[PDB]
């Protein structure tokens, strides 16, 4: 049959709605598992075992090229060539200046065009969580006593497009939709928006973000005769990133180890893939487990214009009306 | 049959070598060569990184070279034949002649810098003739377009 192939990586994630107010995912909008009688597959010749014959100086390819099954709601999916995009290092004197560059990057995070008339919202570097953990972790360390470093990178594994018409919605969403009243009711419609999102993905990119923040006891660091860059470079090296106390730091697996380099906390913000994880181990794990790192999206009510249930139009105008109020 | 350099010093052999030429009855080589660099470190007493392109992209190959003579090494793979590497002649500081024997052999000339001297080159051609290879079967590798690094997705790590 056709079921022997793994699905296109990330297909379950691209199927989810998005809430722009909460900046988190909602339940599935698209049916991610629907194939509809058709066996479409995608060749991946970006992740094969290279061979090297040292005797003849021959660096050649393994015939271990894979096929992935593309579900009906994905019009296209293209695996990218994996590449290191450059690893950034930043240093901050205080939590706020880090928080600031972070939230500023949440304004770098979103663009917009308007169809010829639906908004098309454009998330770039999108994390799919409220960062409530991260914000509360960091707020433990908003004191003059602490300084911060941050390494960040981003990799895309694929670009995809969703289908534009005869969309098959998730059984969950369909049932919810059936249950919405024809008579406008903000409560019922807001609930639906809370369950399925303010927006759904029409295209995007799979991949990940590899990112760590270090919190550092400045006073302790000085005493050790080291610097914030020393610490970061040592931490970097522990992650496999190519460039006494450091040796003692190791991977910073213990608090003992971390305190050898004045490191109070290692805060992870890694997304996609998978203590800490090594750069190369993270890169591997992005083959099979990406997130939708960048995407285009449209208002939830737009999808009702393009489903296989056909004309669905007073629920659509109620949903739009409701979304107008919800977004304010 | 081929003897390793007497008293081969892995420590002085360490560092970066440029592939200059290979003598070989390899079917592959007789039918686009890439600039190839070797990075050598003794590990115990040798870790060997080869950098070179494939279809415009830089790769790092990691291997290990450890049997108990000096300039004789065992390279292991998948269902490949094991390869014996012999560092037959080198001055540590300008050139090196390595022999690789699978089953029934290639002779490689490396240098620390280019150009190689006339005498290093003649001596290599003489060895190739003595390995029952013709001048036809000497393939010279490029002198530019070296890979200074490979990213983490383009490391083929056999270690
Ligand atoms: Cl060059």
């Amino acid at each position: 049959d056709c079921s022997q192939y793994e699905p296109i990586p990330g297909s379950q994630k691209a199927a989810l709605g998005y809430n722009i107010l909460t900046q988190e995912d909602a339940q599935s909008v698209y049916d991610a598992s629907y194939y509809g009688g058709q066996c479409e597959t995608v060749y991946n010749g970006e992740w094969r075992e290279l061979r090297y014959d040292s005797t003849c100086e021959r660096l050649y390819y393994g015939d271990d090229e894979k096929y992935f099954r593309k579900p009906y709601n994905f019009l296209k999916y293209h695996f990218e060539a994996l590449a290191d995009t450059g690893i950034s290092s930043e240093f901050y004197d205080n939590a706020n200046d880090l928080l600031s560059k972070v939230k500023k990057d949440k304004s770098d995070s979103f663009g917009v065009t308007i169809g010829i008339g639906s908004p098309l919202l454009v998330g770039v570097g999108v994390s799919h969580s409220q960062d409530t953990s991260f914000l509360n972790e960091l707020n433990k360390y908003n004191e003059k006593k602490f300084i911060f470093t941050r390494i960040f990178t981003k990799v895309q594994t694929a670009h995809f497009k969703m289908r534009k018409d005869d969309i098959m919605l998730d059984e969950g969403m369909l049932q919810s939709l059936m249950e919405l009243p024809d008579q406008y009711n903000y409560g019922m419609y807001a609930k639906f928006i809370n369950d399925y999102g303010t927006h759904y993905i029409t295209s995007g990119s799979m991949g990940g973000i590899y990112e760590y923040i270090l919190v550092i006891d400045k006073a302790k660091m000085e005493s050790l005769g080291i610097t914030s860059r020393d610490i970061t470079t040592c931490f970097g090296g522990s992650l496999g990133i190519q460039y006494d106390h450091c040796k003692k730091f190791g991977g910073g697996k213990t608090e003992r180890a971390r305190k050898a380099m004045a490191v109070e906390d290692i805060i992870s913000r890694v997304r996609g893939g998978s203590s800490t994880i090594t750069y190369r181990s993270w890169g591997r794990s992005l083959k099979y487990n990406p997130v939708v790192i960048d995407f285009e999206m449209q208002p939830i009510h737009e999808v009702l214009r393009h489903t296989s249930l056909g004309p669905l139009e007073a629920k659509r105008q109620n949903l739009r009306r409701a979304l107008d109020q919800y977004l304010m | 049959t081929i003897q390793p350099k007497a008293n081969f010093d892995a420590q002085q052999f360490a560092g970066t070598w440029l592939l200059v030429a290979v003598g070989s009855a390899c079917r592959f080589l007789q039918e686009r060569a890439e600039a190839t660099t070797l990075h050598v470190a003794p590990q115990g007493t040798m870790a060997v990184s080869t950098f070179r392109k494939l279809d415009g992209i830089c790769w790092q190959v990691r291997q290990l070279y450890d049997t108990g003579v000096l300039g004789r090494f065992l390279l292991q793979r998948d269902a490949r034949g094991a390869v014996h590497v012999v560092v037959a002649e080198t001055d540590y500081q300008s050139f090196a002649v390595l022999y690789l024997e699978r089953a029934g052999l290639s002779v490689k000339l490396y240098a620390r810098s280019l150009p190689v001297s006339d005498s290093v080159l003649s001596g290599f051609e003489q060895r190739v003739q003595e390995a029952h290879l013709t001048e036809d079967q000497i393939f010279y590798f490029p002198k530019y377009g070296f890979c200074e690094a490979a990213d983490q997705f383009h490391v083929l790590d056999e270690v």
